[PDB]
């Protein structure tokens, strides 16, 4: 019946994330289903720094590369079907989307 | 990086010894069959292959590391 | 023909190789990349890494 | 296919044998597969070696099951199996005649092909 | 040998079935993964292989230790005559692609 259901989206470019986490708000407030709003994780950095010479020889610079990881939550409390067909759809850039069956 | 040294011992493989055939069987009498010896009791091994005389050894060909007899 | 044709290889640098060039000598563990320092710079654009600090 | 003749029967068993997989070749092989109850068809050739074997080959298929047909031209039946798979057989860089042959499976059961020896065994 | 006929049918047969076959560069795994998995090791695939290719019938390529290789018309031949094939079959690659 009602449940409790977690989505959680992860990405790297944040536009796409928080459109996508905007426009899934909206088609759960159109039925009117209750939606606990949009918790933002704290984002993830990883680091990798490396000499920036093949060989040996130079004067000793270094690179300092990283990736971004953005992550949050959105919470509702409804039937799993009205759930799972809204999320099926509007999702055309690459963004990471999960839902589980409950989480409260 | 360099150029060898000579050997002295060089011999790449054995060479493999040429044999006549099969004389393992022995008609006896006429259309009557003697097995000089006998085939290696081995589950694997078919009883179709001859295992080996040796001088006080039997030792089976097909069980690669298995099946030697000491008489 | 042989039975001596390996010796433990489970451990240090004899166990683990670069994905892309085969090498050793300066891989890249994090993560799980196992790259070489070399191979990583030249792909670290399609990956997604960005350098930007 | 042929009207049953022993110089076509060879040639029809054997073309459906080798894809059976039934063919042991040569001596040693056809001695080492009537030892076990594989074995179904033995042939033989005229002597251009050892006057034994010949004993031999008869000896092994009276001792368990009589079975032989006797074929002579030793090149002929070399021939027709003249290279390890069917095609170029002719070609006269190899055509070792066999000189021996067991047929274990004697091709898909077919043609009248395997009949050819049942007009044979009791009658002969 | 080079290796058993057993082993060289069980490599053809799957490489016709399909029509690609693909192993990593490396002489050591104990048996290739794939159809080929409960028999064979990928030492033979890639040696099998490198024949096969030297006599047309296939083409290669290499990318990160991975080898690719494609069977042409002549190797779609040979093959049908080395496997005694109805003479007109096909299930590698049969269909109109739109
Ligand atoms: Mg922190």
């Amino acid at each position: 019946a009602i449940h409790r259901i977690r989505i959680t989206l992860t990405s790297r470019n944040v536009k796409s994330l928080e459109k996508v986490c905007a426009d899934l708000i909206r088609g759960a407030k159109e039925k009117n289903l209750k939606v606990k709003g949009p918790v933002r994780m704290p984002t993830k950095t990883l680091r990798i720094t490396t000499r920036k010479t093949p060989c040996g020889e130079g004067s000793k610079t270094w690179d300092r590369f990283q990736m971004r990881i953005h992550k949050r939550l959105i919470d509702l409390h409804s039937p799993s079907e009205i759930v799972k067909q809204i999320t099926s759809i509007s999702i055309e850039p690459g963004v990471e989307v999960e839902v589980t069956i409950a989480d409260a | 990086k360099k150029s060898y040294t000579t050997p002295k011992k060089n011999k790449h493989k054995r060479k493999k010894v040429k044999l006549a055939v099969l004389k393992y069987y022995k008609v006896d009498e006429n259309g009557k069959i003697s097995r000089l010896r006998r085939e290696c009791p081995s589950d694997e091994c078919g009883a179709g292959v001859f295992m080996a005389s040796h001088f006080d050894r039997h030792y089976c060909g097909k069980c690669c590391l298995t099946y030697c007899f000491n008489k | 023909q042989q039975l001596y044709w390996s010796h433990p290889r489970k451990f240090g640098q004899g166990s683990r190789s670069c994905r892309v060039c085969s090498n050793r000598h300066g891989l890249i563990r994090k993560y799980g990349l196992n790259m070489c320092r070399q191979c990583f710079r030249q792909y670290a654009k399609d990956i997604g890494f960005i350098k930007l600090d | 296919g042929g009207v049953m003749d022993v110089n076509t029967a060879l040639q029809e068993v054997l073309k459906t044998a080798l894809i059976h997989d039934g063919l042991a070749r040569g001596i040693r092989e056809a001695a080492k597969a009537l030892d076990k109850r594989q074995a179904h068809l033995c042939v033989l050739a005229s002597n251009c070696d050892e006057p034994m074997y010949v004993k031999l080959v008869e000896a092994l298929c009276a001792e368990h099951q009589i079975n032989l047909i006797k074929v002579d031209d030793n090149k002929k039946l070399g021939e027709w199996v003249g290279l390890c798979k069917i095609d170029r057989e002719g070609k006269p860089r190899k055509v070792v005649g066999c000189s021996c042959v067991v047929v274990k499976d004697y091709g898909k059961e077919s043609q009248a092909k395997d009949v050819i020896e049942e007009y044979f065994k009791c009658k002969k | 040998m080079l290796m058993p006929k057993k082993n060289r049918i069980a490599i053809y047969e799957l490489l016709f079935k399909e029509g690609v076959m693909v192993a990593k560069k490396d002489v050591h795994m104990p048996k290739h993964p794939e159809l080929a998995d409960k028999n064979v090791p990928n030492l033979h695939v890639m040696k099998a292989m490198q024949s096969l290719k030297s006599r047309g019938y296939v083409k290669e390529q290499f990318a990160w230790r991975h080898f690719y290789w494609y069977l042409t018309n002549e190797g779609i031949q040979y093959l049908r005559d080395y496997l005694h094939l109805p003479p007109e079959i096909v299930p590698a690659t049969l269909r109109r692609s739109r």
